[PDB]
């Protein structure tokens, strides 16, 4: 009965880390020691709001 | 004994019996308004039990 509300192409936009999984993988652990505080408040994001349109910052 | 003691005998019988009538005809009227329309103590039938939804965070977040 509604319409679902889309972002629009333009506010899905980022910078995209292009790089293969072994070059994740071998940065992995220090990365996770890194990027935690940025890493662990968007996981929170994702798991309260249970939508991904509300996380998109 | 004297009339007395059969007349209001009677009258006591007379009592019972009708308050039993009235009482087996306002059973079924409610028996038939909590059958259909559930907002009684009786014919309540059975919902899930909610004590076993698992509220636990998930390995996804959609849920």
């Amino acid at each position: 009965p509604g319409i679902v509300e889309l972002p629009t192409l333009e506010e899905l936009k980022v910078e995209e880390v292009k790089v293969s999984s072994a070059v994740l993988k071998a940065a992995a652990h220090h990365y996770g020691a890194q990027c935690d505080k940025t890493n662990k408040e968007f996981m929170l994001c994702r798991w309260e709001e249970k939508d991904p349109r509300r996380c998109l910052k | 004994d004297g009339p007395e003691k059969n007349y209001e005998k009677t009258l006591a019988i007379l009592q019972i019996e009708s308050e039993k009538a009235e009482l087996r005809l306002k059973e079924q009227e409610v028996r038939r308004l909590m059958r259909a329309r559930g907002d009684g103590p009786w014919y309540q039938f059975p919902t899930p039990e909610k004590e076993f939804i698992d509220h636990s965070p998930k390995a996804t977040p959609d849920n």
